[PDB]
């Protein structure tokens, strides 16, 4: 499913509600200097 | 070894009175550069974690 992420907003809340959309997809993650270098 | 010495000079004789045989007071200085040369193995491969 590709759902809509819409919470309802009015503490400390950002300047606007946001929104988006969520999709079936997962996606690679790999943006991180230690990923790549072992401690040695 | 590398030996080093100041070749002494003889001091003045003749027609002085009574001189006798003399040494002039001589010393040296110099700069004395060394160069070495040192082969070198580069470093072990490592393959810890830590």
């Amino acid at each position: 499913h590709y759902k809509v992420f819409s919470p309802a907003a009015s503490k400390v809340c950002t300047i606007s509600p946001i929104m988006g959309y969520s999709t079936p997809w997962r996606y690679l993650d790999f943006n991180a200097l230690n990923l790549f270098f072992s401690p040695l | 070894q590398i030996f080093l010495k100041i070749l002494p000079q003889s001091g003045p004789i003749g027609g002085i009175k009574s001189m006798g045989i003399t040494t002039l007071v001589q010393y040296a200085v110099g700069i004395m550069t060394v160069t070495m040369t040192f082969k070198l193995g580069p470093r072990k491969a490592t393959g810890r974690w830590n």
